[PDB]
RNA sequence: UGCUCGC
């Protein structure tokens, strides 16, 4: 008969077997740094959209200094269907 | 329990000088002894709020006083935070508008400063 | 100095929404890992 | 308890409960039967709408969203053998007015 | 200080039904609001005015008298930058422990902007010469309740002078 | 008019009261409890406290009955009172 | 017997008693007459007014034992019961608070 | 009934509300004719008759 | 105004059952009671002189209500 | 010990069918229900 | 759990 267990099972059991080395070379470090530059130019991009920020506490002068300035791009409604023009 | 807007409307210490000596005024003369009981904590919060209003110069304020000082500084494109400092401070000194006073920097035109010591002081 | 928390509220059941829980909500809600069969120790005070 | 040797109490049946429900009296059915026989007080999270416990909800690991509620016995035991049954009720609770 | 908006339920115990209304009800929400922070609020001092009040219920539970009120009260809440005059109630090494009059002391102001010649030697040092003033900064607010204070802010003086006092 | 109110003469049996109730909490305790839970808890239908046996069962006054309306109180109060003019706004 | 029927629907209750019935033509027909050792058992619970304290009053003062009276009492700030067959039954009836 | 071995059970509410409602509602002299028909059903018996 | 004007026996029990328990929990009386130690009689002594301060909300079922006073009424 | 008066006379006396542990002194109910 | 009863 199988054994009584006082203690549950670990709840990371360990594993004889460790994951393969990733693939080295000139081709993976390229492709690792481009993800990395297209995480940092992508969200800078106008259609990387922010959560508009509300609750202004009061306005200064000040405002116009700290006012956050982006180029907005342009949709083509020609293509886009009439329901989303502003 | 849910608020609806936690900066409604900005109010100066006058406002809440007058609330506070109405409040201990219908307290007084509405003194209980079980609700009394039950919540002290109104009656010191009260009491030192006013003890505190009235160390500082927020005396001799009447609501005529505070639309004529808003209606001078209007003029002056100021902020309202600059006005509602100004006006819970009473500043006597021009030093306290030239340093302490934010938004200093092409705001006091070295000319200004005479005419809101003036106010102020009215 | 002291928080503001409402101490109680007149809570009235509205509706009741029947499902299901998946393996990984009945580990989070239960609290321990049940693993031995038996019931009592082997001791005279037979404590669980 | 049952019986009269075991010091139980009159048992208010589905019929008597049809007459209450026939007399138009809720109030008189609702203190007969959760208040004088199986009243109790639990602790139901308004985020995940299982039980708690000393206003404590142990699945979201918080007690912000825990409230009281009167219920009877009866209805947490069935409550709880229907979680048990895989069948989980997830109570919206909301105020009285 | 500002005004909140801010709707209760507030029962009234029906040995309180020859009192005017009004009057109980703001009693109620200012023994219910006294001393009490409400959290991204603030402190609340007491209650301003009573704007929206709707029928009152009568419960078949408990039967006192449930009113759901919609009133305008007062909070201590700067806007990052308001200028205040507190008093020193005593000193850390660490930063100096600054009260509002009889207020609150929970002003904790951080000595690490003045010029060079700050420390706190735990002998009550303010400051080492060349009514004190108060620039708040942040607000900050945290829970209580985690088992089966909440608002510091910081505070700063920069170099203003003080003609008056060094 | 109860057993023909739907288009069709449904009876009293368990299928016409499945047929024209739709409270779960009903259903389960009349019969075939297992049945109907199992079902309910597989479709996620939420079940209102509308029905008498529901409220009956949660601990809370039915509808019908004396709990169809809902009394006030005659108290001494002056509804929107007058608000104390702000000066600084 | 099941959760629904037997503990949901119809349930069992205290504050109830059942006895034999006997005809008695002396009563009106909204009037029945109780037997007084079921009276003494079965307790109703009534809050101290301005209007009955000098009944309640006296009711503690005859205690569990005399028909007309009481057998606990409840104060309003501590919820903690006191049995009226122990202790001073004079005093807790010239402290009975309202509520 | 019939007064021959029968027992019958007798309930206390414990709520004034309830009280109340049972009074009015489920008074005996609120309640002297059947929903059925009409017919009254506290009346005259054996030995009342005769 | 579309309801009937006459109370019903339910809005009785009802508004019987809150007086007395209003009373009960040390309420003002407003009919000089004369030597009675029982809510309920109160509240059947004031609901006989019309001096209930309770006003009947009587619902609609799509949503709609209505105010009657227990003095506005008609009682039998 | 009493929760009242402090005494020690708790006395496990049943009252027609509840089981109630009571103060002998103050006669304040400690405990009651089974 | 069984069973004999009480209407
Ligand atoms: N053979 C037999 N079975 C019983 C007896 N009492 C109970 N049972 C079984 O247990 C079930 C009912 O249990 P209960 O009578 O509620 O047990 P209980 O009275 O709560 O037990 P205690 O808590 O010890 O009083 C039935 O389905 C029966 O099969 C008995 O005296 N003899
Ligand atoms: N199984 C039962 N279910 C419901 N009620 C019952 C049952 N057994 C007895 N009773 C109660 O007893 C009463 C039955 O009496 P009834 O049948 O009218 O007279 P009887 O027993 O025929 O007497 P006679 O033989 O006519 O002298 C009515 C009912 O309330
Ligand atoms: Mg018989
Ligand atoms: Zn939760």
């Amino acid at each position: 008969l199988p054994d009584v267990v006082l203690k549950p099972p670990p709840l990371f059991p360990d594993t004889d077997y460790k994951p393969v080395p990733l693939k080295t070379g000139e081709g993976e470090e390229y492709m690792l740094a481009l993800k990395q530059e297209l995480r940092e130019t992508m969200k800078r991009m106008p259609y990387f959209i922010e959560t508009p920020e509300e609750r202004q506490d009061i306005e200064r002068y000040s405002k116009r200094y700290m006012k956050v300035y982006k180029e907005e791009w342009i949709p083509d409604w020609r293509r886009l269907p009439r329901e989303m023009m502003p | 329990m849910e608020v609806k807007d936690a900066n409604s409307a900005l109010l100066s210490n006058y406002e809440v000088f007058q609330l506070l000596t109405d409040l201990k005024e219908q307290r007084k003369e509405s003194g209980k002894n079980k609700h009394s009981s039950g919540q002290q904590n109104l009656n010191t919060i009260t009491y030192e709020t006013l003890k505190y209003i009235s160390k500082t110069p927020c005396r001799h304020q009447s609501p005529e006083i505070v639309r004529e000082f808003l209606t001078a500084l209007k003029s002056h494109k100021l902020t309202k935070a600059e006005k509602l400092q100004l006006l819970n401070h009473r500043p006597v000194t021009a030093v306290e508008i030239q340093l302490m006073v934010e938004e200093s920097e092409e705001r006091l035109t070295e000319e200004q400063i005479e005419a809101l010591l003036h106010t102020v002081t009215s | 100095k002291e928080q503001f928390r409402e101490t109680d509220v007149a809570k009235k059941i509205s509706h009741i929404c029947f499902g299901m829980k998946s393996p990984e909500e009945m580990r989070q809600q239960a609290h321990i890992q049940v693993v031995s069969k038996n019931l009592y120790s082997q001791d005279n005070q037979h404590a669980p | 308890t049952e019986g009269r040797s075991r010091d139980g109490g009159l048992r208010l049946g589905e019929m008597e409960r049809d007459c209450l429900i026939g007399y138009g009296a809720s109030m008189l059915l609702l203190e007969r039967l959760m208040i004088s026989s199986d009243a109790f007080e639990v602790d139901v999270c308004g985020q995940c709408g299982l039980l708690g416990y000393s206003g404590w909800c142990h699945y979201c690991k918080s007690s912000c969203h825990v409230s009281s509620l009167r219920i009877p016995y009866a209805c947490k035991l069935l409550f709880q053998e229907l979680q048990s049954m895989n069948i989980i009720p997830r109570l919206k609770l909301s105020k009285y007015n | 200080f500002v005004l909140v908006e801010m709707v209760d339920t507030v029962r009234i115990p029906p040995w309180q039904f020859e009192r005017k209304l009004n009057d109980s009800i703001a009693e109620e929400l200012n023994k219910k609001l006294a001393n009490k922070v409400v959290y991204n609020v603030g402190l609340c001092i007491c209650l301003f005015d009573i704007t929206k009040l709707e029928d009152a219920y009568v419960f078949p539970g408990d039967g006192a008298s449930h009113t759901k009120v919609h009133f305008r009260c007062v909070v201590f809440h700067p806007f990052l930058d308001e200028i205040l005059i507190g008093k020193i109630k005593g000193c850390s090494p660490e930063g100096v422990h600054v009260s509002l009059g009889f207020f609150d002391d929970i002003l904790i102001p951080p000595e690490s902007l003045q010029q060079p010649a700050k420390f706190d030697e735990a002998e009550q040092v303010w400051v080492w010469e060349y009514g004190e003033e108060i620039r708040f900064r942040v607000v900050d607010e945290s829970f209580v309740d985690t088992s089966p204070y909440t608002l510091v802010g910081s505070i700063s003086e920069p170099g203003l002078g003080l003609l008056s006092w060094w | 008019d109860l057993m023909t109110y739907k288009g069709e003469v449904l009876g009293i049996t368990r299928f016409g009261l499945a047929k024209m109730k739709e409270s779960v909490l009903m259903l389960a305790s009349f019969e075939k409890t297992a049945d109907h839970l199992f079902d309910a808890a597989y479709f996620g239908q939420k079940d209102s406290v509308c029905g008498v046996s529901e409220c009956i069962i949660m601990g809370i006054p039915m509808n019908i009955g004396t709990g169809l309306f809902k009394l006030l109180h005659k108290a001494d109060r002056d509804p929107n009172p007058p608000k104390r003019p702000l000066i600084f706004d | 017997q099941g959760r629904f029927r037997g503990n949901l629907s119809g349930k069992r209750v205290d504050f109830s008693g059942r006895t034999v019935i006997s005809p008695d033509p002396n009563l009106r027909i909204d009037e029945v007459a109780v037997p007084v050792h079921v009276a003494k058992i079965l307790t109703f619970p009534e809050k101290v007014n301005k209007a009955n304290i000098n009944f309640l009053r006296k009711l503690v003062q005859n205690g569990p034992e005399v028909h007309p009276g009481a057998n606990f009492i409840q104060q309003r700030h501590t919820q903690m019961k006191r049995f009226l067959k122990y202790g001073n039954r004079e005093k807790m009836a010239q402290e009975l608070k309202y509520g | 009934a019939d007064f021959d071995g029968d027992e019958m059970n007798l309930h206390l509410p414990q709520t004034e509300e309830a009280k109340a409602e049972a009074l009015v509602l489920m008074g005996t002299k609120a309640n002297l004719v059947t929903p059925r028909n009409g017919e009254p059903l506290i009346a005259a018996i054996q030995d009342f008759l005769t | 105004r579309i309801t009937t004007p006459y109370m019903t026996k339910y809005e009785r029990a009802r508004v019987l059952g809150t007086r007395a328990l209003q009373i009960a929990m040390c309420a003002p009386v407003m009919v000089e009671l004369e030597g009675e130690t029982d809510p309920l009689l109160i509240a059947m002594k004031e609901l006989k002189a019309r001096k209930i301060p309770i006003i009947i909300r009587r619902y609609l079922p799509d949503g709609s209500y209505e105010d009657w006073g227990v003095d506005e009424l008609i009682i039998t | 010990r009493c929760p009242d008066c402090g005494s020690t006379e708790l006395v496990e006396d049943s009252h027609y069918s509840q089981s109630q542990l009571v103060c002998s002194d103050c006669g304040c109910v400690v405990t009651e229900g089974v």
